[PDB]
Parts: structure tokens; C-alpha cells; sequence
């Protein structure tokens, strides 16, 4: 659980070669706070009460119709084939540079490898 | 080329109808108008029976080509009309629509009638596709109108010609220009 | 009459069609038609309330002389309402009938269509405004006030032996020089016995809003089939003799059929598509025979249900047993009536009418009309109106009230119909959401009697029951609901109230009044009845509607007001 | 087409046969695109062989104009120069996820097209 996540290297049980192939990788913790606790409390109960939100649900802004998203997605992927602009490339390049340098420095700021592999995949 | 521009042409035509007045709060217009007496026919344009019948003022009757047997024989003549057929008033496709809107409150047989007009319209149009299916070698000095009506032709008008210029420019340049052994543009 | 006064109607006007109603739109769209016919431009209006009315006139601060309002009028001596009216022509045509007399009198700026078999209120002005007691419109013995004021020579005039009129009895003193005031109050109060019989005990509705209008436009030679249908809509709203009365049903079977049947413009050639002239048939107020299966629509109406008690199981058992005698299949009881096969869906009503005579229901069948536009399908008598009420869709956009009005009036054309099915759908989902609360509230035992009535209150807002039409509908399904089965035969006859939360409006706890059972002609106390507690303590009450049976309060300023309003 | 009502596979039964219907399921996989046609000729008779159903091929020769030396016993030479061609694909159908899979598994059905 979070024991591995507190201290160091027990992240996966299996391999780093599938730590390789993925871009955005997310911890899930449930760190405590009573405000957070109560707010989770009523938030789901107001959900969990009488099959609650038929009328006052969709009155939120524009967050609507996963149907629309089926159609919207099957459209938007089916047309546009973009690629970069010039000004994006240099800053992203330099950013990945500093990414690998910071990973290597944490390697050196602990005198031992403290990094994820700075891949071309990232 | 429009749905109403041709009614500035077509809707000005006349029939003769019956009103329920005699000469009105005004008598009569200085004009070709006839004297107004109820219970008797009067000749009018057809941009007004529109205005009148729905103003609950009058009855009305059609022309005579608005019938069955004429519109049962014109079609079979028109079948082998390799070129064109009988032309009762030559824009009856606009008169009939502005007729059959309201008047079928009391017109007779306003349905088999419609059937035939559609039956003749479609065929004559479709003929007016296949005329194209022989046009070779730039024949822009040879064509057909001989018993054409107009409500069919405006359905083509902007398409071909704004092309046909640069289309047959390659050959309209031929009887208008010169070059060496090959064809010119 | 206005076969003479209509010939006044050519100049400018304003045509106002007071707060939401089906009488309103049906009565007004015809006149929009009429008035773009004789080449007049005019003004139709949405009304949000009497204040909406007053600002509306305020925004129309011209001298439009031919002012017109319809289905309203009993609010004030409306010259007091509408001061700048000088000789301006107003027209009242309201069926909210218990109307003031100062609006009737003052034959200046009003239309007394006074025509009724009740000659009961003739001196109703001859003593309240015409007499008075302890008054200042008078002279004094001093020489500084030596001018004759508006000497009615009555109690309206002095009471110090100065009354040239009032020549029924003695002059100086009957028993005293001011027994004038004594007899003044004698007649005043002994006939406020009848004034308070008016307007302070009960209210009702009268006649049509727009069948008179049909006869008006009938005298100008118009056989507009659609106008028959629109007026039919206007009546079939409160044809509901349990809601508000028709009465004339078995007399309009002569009246309207005589309007329409005798003049047969085509007796032999009518088998055509478009608008084949209207018909008449005897059918139900079963909700929606047509586009739904039986078994859901046999379940959401009150009268079919309450007599056979289906929100508990056992009603379904006897239900199935009568489908048994009917021999409907259950699948067929769950396919749309039209979606059924033929012979069953022809013979359905043919059998049901006669062998429901014998099993607890007698009062489902009616007399009404229906017709085609074309070949799509055969629309129904009321399935417009139950699609209409579902268009009062109080969304938070702030435009949707007036916009839904404008939409509704743009609905009953033969054109706009993609929305009409929308109205049907919206109606159905609400219609079984009605039922969805009754089981919850009955068997939770929320029927608060609290003394002389039954009483309901609710807790939060539903988009159904934001507005009060749905609220009266709630109250008018539960009531039968509870009072069928929880009572002896003694206490089935008491009235009902119901709270109505408005989480929208900062907390106001809306209410609607409604009446006890099975007294069609004996109608509301609540023309004023609520106002008692308004006098006794009196807290932020409203009576904004020309509809009487309604108020609007604070969230929480009701209960003690109710404890006062016990009696 | 219609909007009548969808049924369920659990009821597609001997009564519901040779009869038009409406359902709603879900799809799994279905075949390739083979073949089918409607009629064709045969050299033995030289007539486009007309059928009601979409096979019996009787005895007599029809190359009988050989004198008395006829060709009996079904000599049929199918002439697909003279045949036709329509499609055929065998669609498929699984049942719903809520309509008696509960204490059971879901069945399914195979289909057809032209």
C-alpha cells in the first residue's frame, strides 16, 4: 500500500519494462482530513438517497450527455491530423532535458540511482 | 431562378371567376377589369383570387386543361414526343400549385389531377437530362425549345453554362482562333 | 353584443390575454387571426401577474383607446386600479365572474356584458358608496364652508339633518336627528349579509372565455373548422366538471353539433386528406387511450384507479380479473393500443362501455371530437391539453415562462407538431411521477388532518411541483387516494391544503387550496377563506393571482398563521 | 421499420414463427460474404429456372430431339453464364444483459441476409 509509497523502492512487484511504456502514472492515497471526510460523507449520501439526482442533476453547467461524447469523439478523431508548432518544440525539448538532468541529480543527490529512466518514450 | 420570381411572370395570368359582390365599395379600376356583378363570371388575374377566396369573398373555377382526358392524352402523346408535346398555357406548373392550395376546398378531383401533373412533370424533366446524353463536339448552335415550358428549364440554368464556357472553350476557340496542326485552346 | 361595437374596432388597440390559461390562448389566437384580417396591427401580451399587468400598461403609456383584457377584471374599482383611464375603451369578457360593481357601473371605460338569471345585487352600490356614516363630504353651520358638495342627500351627504334626497321618511329626526346613521347601518349591515355573501365567502367560474367569441366570428361567415377545435380546447380544459364546471355538456350536444352538423359544406365529397371536417364521438377521460399501452395508462388516472385501488397490489388482482372478463392479453395490455392487432383494438371500448356498468365504475365516458390532418395518425380530443400543461416548464433560464407561452400559442397550428409529441412525452413522465409520490406519502401516513381539514406539507422542490398546477394535481390524486381507504363514511367530506416548496425563491412555502369531495356546484370557500388569518395576525400574505385559490408565503411563517387559520 | 416494442429471445417460440417481430440484442461476430443468386439456365432445357423459395429437378430429358435415343435420368448442366448473384452474410445475435441471464447463461441466434 502506502508503506511502499512512504519510503522507497517497492513500487511494482513485477518489472520496470512496463513502468516504461506508460506516460502519466498516478498514486492513489486516502490521506486523512475531517473536512474531506464530512464532505465525502454528505456528497455521496445526497447521491445515495432515493435514486436522488433526476431533476437537479443536469442543471449543472454543460457537463452533459455521454451520448454526445460518443458522437463527438468518433467525429473529432476521424478528421484532424495535427502536429506541432515551432515554438512548442524548443521549450518541450529543454524541459525534457531538465527532466533527465534532475532525475540524474537525484541520482547524484543520493549518490545512487534516484530516477525513472528518462526515455525517448516520455 | 427562384420559386416566386416566376410568379411575377406566372401569377399575372388570368382566368375568369365568380364573385359574390357586384362592384365594390369602389366600382371598378380604370383598367382592363370587367364590371362586377355577383352570380356571374368575371375575368381576373390569379394573384387576387388568392387574395379573395381566403378573404372569404368568392368562389372560383379553373381553366379547362385542368381536367382528366386532356391530361390523359397529352401524356401518351408526350411518350413518343421525341422532342415535346401539347402545352396548355405553358406554365401550368405554377398555376396549378397556386390553384390547388386553397380552391380544393371546392375544386373537383384534386388528387388524380395532381397525380398526372407530377407524372408529366417528372418525365419531361427526365427527358431534359437525356438531351445532354447526345451533346458532342460543342453543339452550342443546336437545341430544343419547341414546345418547352419554363418551369422545367430554370432547374438547370446556373449549372452547366457557367461551366460550359470553359468546358467548350477548347472547341469554341476552334471556330474563333488558329494554330498549327493540333487542336487549340 | 358587438355586431355594432365591433364596428368601432378599427383604430389602434392592445390585446392582453391574462395569466396563463387555455381559455386564454384559444380565445386569443382566433382574434389575432381576425385582426390581421381587417388590416389591423395590434399587441398580444404575456401576463405574469397583476403587477405584470400594471407595469405592462405602464409600458404602454399612450392613449391606445381600444384597450382589451380578457379573462380578468375582478380586482378593484379598476379606475382606482387604472387612474389615467379617462374615457378609454376597455373590454372585459371574464368568467371569473364575482366582479366588482364599480367596474360594472361607470358606463365609461368598461363593457357590462351583464346577462344572467340572477337579479340579486342591484342596490349593491346604492348604499355602500351612495350612503355613508360619520362622513366629511358635507357642510357645517359656519359660513366658511357655505358651498354644496357632491350632495347625494344620503349618508354619503351629511348626517346633521342636511339631506335633500333620501325622501322615504321623516326629515328632522326619526327617533333622533342622527337616526340617519342608524338606518344607514341597518340596511348597510343587514344587506352586507348579501355583500359578504359576495366576494368574501366563495368564488367560482362562470361561462366560456371564447365560445361567445366563436359566435361573434360566426356572424361574419367563417366556417373555420380549426376554430371549432380551438374553442373545444378552451372548454375541455374546465369541462372537467370536477375541476371547474361545464354543466351545459348535454346542452352543448345540441349547441355545437348544431353549429357544425347542420351546415354541411360537403355531404358527399369529404373523403379527402386535409382537414376532413370534424366529427363527434362518445369516449373517455381515461388518460391517453391511444399512444400508450393499457396497463400504464389504466394506472395513472385517479378515477379509474381510486375506485379500484391499484397503488396496492390487490387492485391489480381485480384488474387482471376484469381484463380476464374482457379477455385482453397481457402482452396486448403492454403494447400500445394502436400497436395492438385489429379486432381487439376496434372492439375494446365497444365491450368496455357495457361490462364496466357492473363493476364499480360508471363515470368515465364523455362526448367529444377528434380528427385528422392527414395520414400520419388521428390525434385525440385532449391530448393537446395534457401536452400543454407539461409546457409550463419553469426552468431557471428566466425566459422560459414567457417563451413557453409563446411556444404553446405557436403549437395548436396544424404546422408545428414535432413539439406536440414532445409535449405528450413530457406529460406522460410527469403523469406517472404523480403516482410515484402517492404510495410514498399515503403509507408513510403523511395525511395531517390537524382539525377541520386535511393538510399536506412537503419538504423540497421538484420541477414537477415548483409551479402549482402540478401541486393541485398532487393534492387531487392523494385526496381520493387516502379518503377511499382510511376512514369511515363520516369524515370523507372535509377540505384539503398542501404546501409547495420553492427552493428557487429563497423559501416561500407555497400553498394551494382545494375542496372536499363530490360537490360539483358547491365550490370553494377559498375565494376568501384563507384571508381570515390574514386579518387575525396577518403575515406577508399574497393574493397576486386572479386565480383566487392560491397564496405565497415565507418558508416558515405559516404554522402559527395556520393555528390562527384553524377556524 | 417501426417503434412498436422490442421483445426478448426467451419468447421467440413456435407461436412466434413465420412472423414479424421486434427485439434488441447485441452482436458477437458473423460470417464472411459468400454468395447466392436467384435463378439460372441449363443447357438441357435452356430456360432460366424460376423458383418461389429463397431443387427437385425432374426426370425427362429435354434434349429429346435425338430421335428415340433420349437422355433420361436427370442430365442437368447448370449454365452459370446464365445465373445471377446476390449477397449472403449470416449475421449473428446475442441476447440482452438483463433479460434472464440471472440464474443462467445467455443464449444467442444466427441470421441471414440477401
Amino acid at each position: 500500500g502506502r508503506w511502499d509509497d512512504t519510503k522507497g523502492e517497492e513500487n511494482i512487484d513485477f518489472m520496470p519494462t512496463i513502468l516504461s511504456r506508460f506516460d502519466m502514472i498516478f498514486i492513489v492515497k486516502d490521506i486523512h482530513d475531517e473536512s474531506r471526510d464530512i464532505t465525502l460523507a454528505k456528497h455521496i449520501i445526497n447521491v445515495h438517497l432515493s435514486s436522488n439526482k433526476s431533476a437537479p442533476s443536469e442543471p449543472a453547467e454543460g457537463e452533459i450527455s455521454l451520448s454526445t461524447f460518443k458522437k463527438y469523439i468518433h467525429y473529432c478523431r476521424t478528421h484532424c491530423g495535427p502536429r506541432l508548432s515551432e515554438a512548442a518544440g524548443e521549450k518541450l525539448k529543454s524541459r525534457y532535458v531538465l527532466m533527465r538532468s534532475g532525475a540524474g541529480q537525484q541520482e547524484k543527490a543520493s549518490d545512487k540511482r534516484l530516477s525513472i529512466p528518462i526515455t525517448v518514450r516520455q | 431562378m427562384d420559386p416566386s420570381i416566376i410568379e411575377f411572370i406566372g401569377e399575372k395570368c388570368m382566368i375568369s371567376i365568380i364573385p359574390n359582390f357586384s362592384n365594390e365599395p369602389l366600382h371598378l379600376i380604370y383598367g382592363p377589369v370587367g364590371p362586377f356583378r355577383a352570380g356571374f363570371p368575371v375575368f381576373v388575374p390569379l394573384w387576387m383570387a388568392t387574395h379573395l377566396r381566403k378573404q372569404q369573398k368568392c368562389r372560383i373555377v379553373p381553366p379547362e386543361w385542368m381536367d382528366m382526358d386532356i391530361l390523359e392524352e397529352i401524356k401518351e402523346e408526350e411518350k413518343r414526343s421525341k422532342f415535346f408535346t401539347k402545352m396548355p398555357c405553358e406554365h401550368y406548373m405554377v398555376v396549378a400549385q397556386l390553384v390547388m392550395s386553397t380552391a380544393p376546398d371546392d375544386v373537383p378531383r384534386c388528387e388524380e389531377l395532381r397525380t398526372v401533373i407530377k407524372d408529366i412533370f417528372d418525365i419531361r424533366e427526365s427527358k431534359l437530362r437525356t438531351s445532354i446524353d447526345a451533346f458532342i463536339k460543342g453543339e452550342g448552335t443546336y437545341a430544343k425549345l419547341d414546345n418547352l415550358t419554363l418551369l422545367e428549364i430554370h432547374s438547370v440554368r446556373p449549372i452547366l453554362p457557367y461551366s460550359l464556357d470553359h468546358i467548350a472553350r477548347y472547341q469554341r476557340t476552334a471556330t474563333a482562333s488558329q494554330r498549327d496542326t493540333s487542336m487549340l485552346s | 353584443l358587438r355586431n355594432d361595437f365591433y364596428r368601432q374596432l378599427v383604430g389602434k388597440r392592445i390585446l392582453i390575454v391574462v395569466n396563463y390559461d387555455i381559455d386564454a390562448i384559444c380565445a386569443s389566437r382566433i382574434l389575432q387571426a381576425l385582426f390581421k384580417y381587417d388590416h389591423m396591427l395590434y399587441t398580444v401580451v404575456p401576463i405574469m401577474g397583476v403587477t405584470g399587468l400594471k407595469r405592462a400598461y405602464g409600458e404602454h403609456q399612450g392613449d391606445v383607446k381600444y384597450v382589451v383584457l380578457v379573462n380578468c377584471g375582478g380586482c378593484v374599482d379598476i379606475v382606482e386600479l387604472l387612474q389615467p383611464s379617462d374615457d378609454v375603451t376597455f373590454f372585459i369578457c371574464d368568467s371569473h365572474r364575482p366582479l366588482d360593481v364599480c367596474n360594472i357601473y361607470s358606463d365609461r371605460q368598461v363593457c357590462i356584458l351583464g346577462d344572467a338569471s340572477l337579479e340579486e345585487n342591484i342596490p349593491a352600490f346604492e348604499t355602500i358608496f351612495y350612503d355613508s356614516e360619520g362622513e366629511d363630504e358635507d357642510e357645517d353651520e359656519s359660513s366658511d364652508t357655505e358651498q354644496q358638495h357632491d350632495d347625494s342627500g344620503a349618508g354619503e351627504s351629511d348626517q346633521e339633518d342636511q339631506a335633500p334626497r333620501s325622501r322615504k321618511l321623516s326629515r328632522l329626526e326619526r327617533h333622533e336627528q342622527r337616526i340617519l346613521k342608524q338606518r344607514a347601518r341597518r340596511q348597510w349591515e343587514s344587506e352586507r349579509d348579501r355583500i359578504m355573501f359576495e366576494y368574501t365567502q366563495f368564488s367560482y367560474y362562470g361561462r366560456s372565455a371564447a365560445l361567445m367569441v366563436f359566435e361573434l366570428a360566426w356572424k361574419l361567415s367563417k366556417d373555420n373548422m380549426d376554430l371549432l377545435w380551438w374553442a373545444i380546447v378552451g372548454i375541455t380544459e374546465q369541462l372537467l366538471l370536477g375541476k371547474i364546471e361545464s354543466g351545459a355538456y348535454t346542452l352543448e350536444l345540441e349547441q355545437i353539433q348544431s353549429h357544425v352538423s347542420r351546415l354541411t359544406n360537403k355531404t358527399n365529397d369529404q373523403n379527402t386528406m386535409s382537414a376532413s371536417k370534424i366529427t363527434f364521438e362518445n369516449d373517455l377521460h381515461l388518460v391517453l387511450y391511444r399512444h400508450w399501452p393499457v396497463t400504464e395508462s389504466m394506472r395513472y388516472s385517479r378515477y379509474s384507479s381510486c375506485q379500484l385501488k391499484l397503488w396496492t397490489l390487490r387492485g391489480e388482482k381485480r384488474l387482471h380479473e376484469l381484463l380476464l372478463e374482457m379477455g385482453l392479453p397481457l402482452v396486448h395490455a403492454r403494447q400500445t393500443y394502436g400497436a395492438m392487432d385489429l379486432v381487439l383494438r376496434k372492439e375494446f371500448f365497444s365491450m368496455v362501455e357495457r361490462l364496466a356498468e357492473k363493476y364499480d365504475i360508471a363515470d368515465i365516458v364523455y362526448g367529444t371530437f377528434t380528427l385528422s390532418y392527414g395520414y400520419r395518425s388521428r390525434y385525440a380530443a385532449a391530448d393537446y391539453v395534457y401536452a400543454l400543461l407539461a409546457i409550463m416548464e419553469s426552468v431557471k433560464k428566466h425566459k422560459t415562462p414567457e417563451d413557453c407561452f409563446l411556444e404553446a400559442s405557436d403549437a395548436l397550428s396544424r404546422q408545428h407538431k414535432q413539439l406536440l409529441s414532445a409535449g405528450i412525452d413530457q406529460a406522460k413522465l410527469l403523469h406517472a411521477a404523480v403516482f410515484r409520490q402517492v404510495q410514498s406519502s399515503l403509507e408513510a401516513r403523511q395525511v395531517h388532518s390537524a382539525g377541520s381539514f386535511f393538510y399536506y406539507v412537503l419538504q423540497e422542490e421538484h420541477a414537477f411541483f415548483s409551479y402549482p398546477y402540478a401541486l393541485g394535481l398532487l393534492a387531487r390524486f392523494l385526496l381520493r387516494g387516502h379518503v377511499a381507504t382510511s376512514r369511515a363514511r363520516q369524515a370523507s367530506d372535509l377540505p384539503l391544503i398542501a404546501s409547495c416548496p420553492l427552493n428557487a425563491s429563497e423559501g416561500m412555502c407555497l400553498l394551494v387550496g382545494i375542496v372536499p369531495v363530490r360537490e360539483d356546484s358547491p365550490r370553494n370557500f377559498f375565494g376568501k377563506a384563507f384571508e381570515q388569518a390574514a386579518q387575525k395576525s396577518g403575515v406577508a400574505l399574497l393574493q397576486d393571482f386572479f386565480e383566487p385559490a392560491v397564496v405565497q408565503l415565507r418558508q416558515s411563517d405559516l404554522t402559527r398563521f395556520l393555528d390562527s387559520l384553524t377556524v | 421499420s417501426s417503434n412498436a416494442n422490442p421483445t426478448n429471445i426467451r419468447q421467440l417460440k413456435s407461436d412466434c414463427v413465420s412472423k414479424l417481430v421486434k427485439i434488441a440484442g447485441i452482436i458477437v461476430a458473423a460470417s464472411g460474404i459468400s454468395a447466392k443468386a436467384t435463378r439460372m439456365s441449363i443447357q438441357c432445357l435452356s430456360c432460366s429456372t424460376v423458383i418461389p423459395n429463397l431443387y427437385a429437378l425432374p426426370r425427362k430429358c429435354n434434349t429429346e430431339q435425338a430421335g428415340r435415343p433420349k437422355c433420361p435420368l436427370d442430365p442437368f448442366f447448370i449454365m452459370p453464364d446464365k445465373c445471377k448473384c446476390v449477397d449472403f452474410q449470416t449475421l449473428k445475435l446475442q441476447e440482452l444483459p438483463d433479460f434472464v441471464p440471472q440464474g443462467e447463461i445467455p443464449r444467442h441466434l444466427q441470421l441471414f441476409c440477401d
